[PDB]
């Protein structure tokens, strides 16, 4: 009786709405971006310091072709 | 609360990268600048004039990006001058991103005012002066984005409203913008 | 005994350094270099500056409001008031 | 069908939005059979639902 007229719809829509919404609220504007970590850019890094123990390694064998 | 900006520090140009990327940066200049100087002055070395003078000036010229003077004519020189390169291609590349980053949220960032972004906006806190017309405008409502109000501002903890409009005005100006 | 920098060079690697292009001529003093580092970095800051700015106008658009609120009515005098006669 | 019917005694207002749209609709956007409801996401090419 109280589905085919709607009641039980009526208290589905009271309970669950009247809670509070955690929906479009806070991914709307409450998002500010932040600056780069060095984790995002990190391996950049090892790449160059790496590039700079590489550098080192070429460096012996020349001593080697001149010598 | 009239939103008047928030004067920058005069280091917030700097901003976009984290202040632990820039000393990484530097200990990065400075360490490159002596593995080159260690490559060029090697012991049989003709004419290799990367000195400490040079080398500190060659990586500086490569990191902002205003060519050089002369490059590395050695393959190990050619090589930390090729890392170097791609160090500084992504450093100077991830800038000019998290500063469009930035500028680009801030645009993005609108200021409630047509009455329904007040109803939609749960950051900011809004009420009333009770026992008025305003409340009992709001008690009696038949607009939806009315009636979200009243279902919010009977609803909100502590009391949004405010006996007199005194306070009510101090409310806004105590949480200078958090409350409406 | 080869002092390039005269006040007709000193603008022009002043200004490729603005429009980042690479100059023939380079600083070769420590009190020299001091200058042309600082104002390197001064470039690489502003035309980061301008290339974010506007890609905020063309990514956001906000078309501004001519008219407020009736005291902007008052202050313009480009517009013709319109109203229903009888 | 059983879907035409459940957005007739709809109760959610998200259904009641569109039990008032599809009866106000231009053209029809009631589909006689399910082929040709088919066949209109097909000819729209994602302009239809
Ligand atoms: N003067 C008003 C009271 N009032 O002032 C406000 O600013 N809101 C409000 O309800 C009244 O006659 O009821």
């Amino acid at each position: 009786k109280l589905s085919e007229q709607g009641v039980l719809d009526k208290l589905k829509n009271k309970w669950w709405y009247d809670k509070g919404e955690c929906g479009a609220k806070d991914s709307g504007s409450k998002e500010k971006t932040s600056a780069l970590s060095l984790s995002n850019v990190a391996g950049v890094f090892y790449i160059l310091v790496g590039g700079l123990g590489l550098a080192m390694l070429v460096a012996l064998i020349e001593f080697c072709y001149k010598s | 609360k009239k939103p008047q900006k928030s004067k920058p520090g005069v280091f917030s140009f700097l901003d976009p990268l984290a202040y632990e990327i820039w000393m990484c940066i530097v200990f990065a200049y400075i360490g490159v600048s002596v593995v080159l100087f260690l490559v060029s002055r090697f012991s049989p070395y003709s004419t290799n004039e990367f000195g400490i003078f040079n080398s500190l000036w060659f990586s500086l010229g490569a990191f902002m990006q205003q060519g050089c003077d002369i490059s590395p004519r050695s393959l190990s020189g050619r090589i930390v001058g090729g890392v170097w390169w791609f160090f500084t291609l992504i450093i100077i590349s991830s800038y000019t991103a998290n500063l469009a980053a930035f500028l680009t949220v801030e645009r993005m960032v609108s200021p409630i005012e047509s009455a329904e972004d007040l109803s939609k906006q749960t950051e900011i806190a809004y009420g009333t002066l009770d026992s008025g017309s305003t409340k009992e405008f709001f008690r009696r409502s038949k607009i939806a984005v009315f009636d979200k109000m009243w279902t919010y501002m009977r609803s909100a903890e502590p009391s949004v409203f405010v006996r007199t409009t005194a306070e009510g005005v101090a409310r806004v100006r105590k949480s200078k913008g958090k409350y409406a």
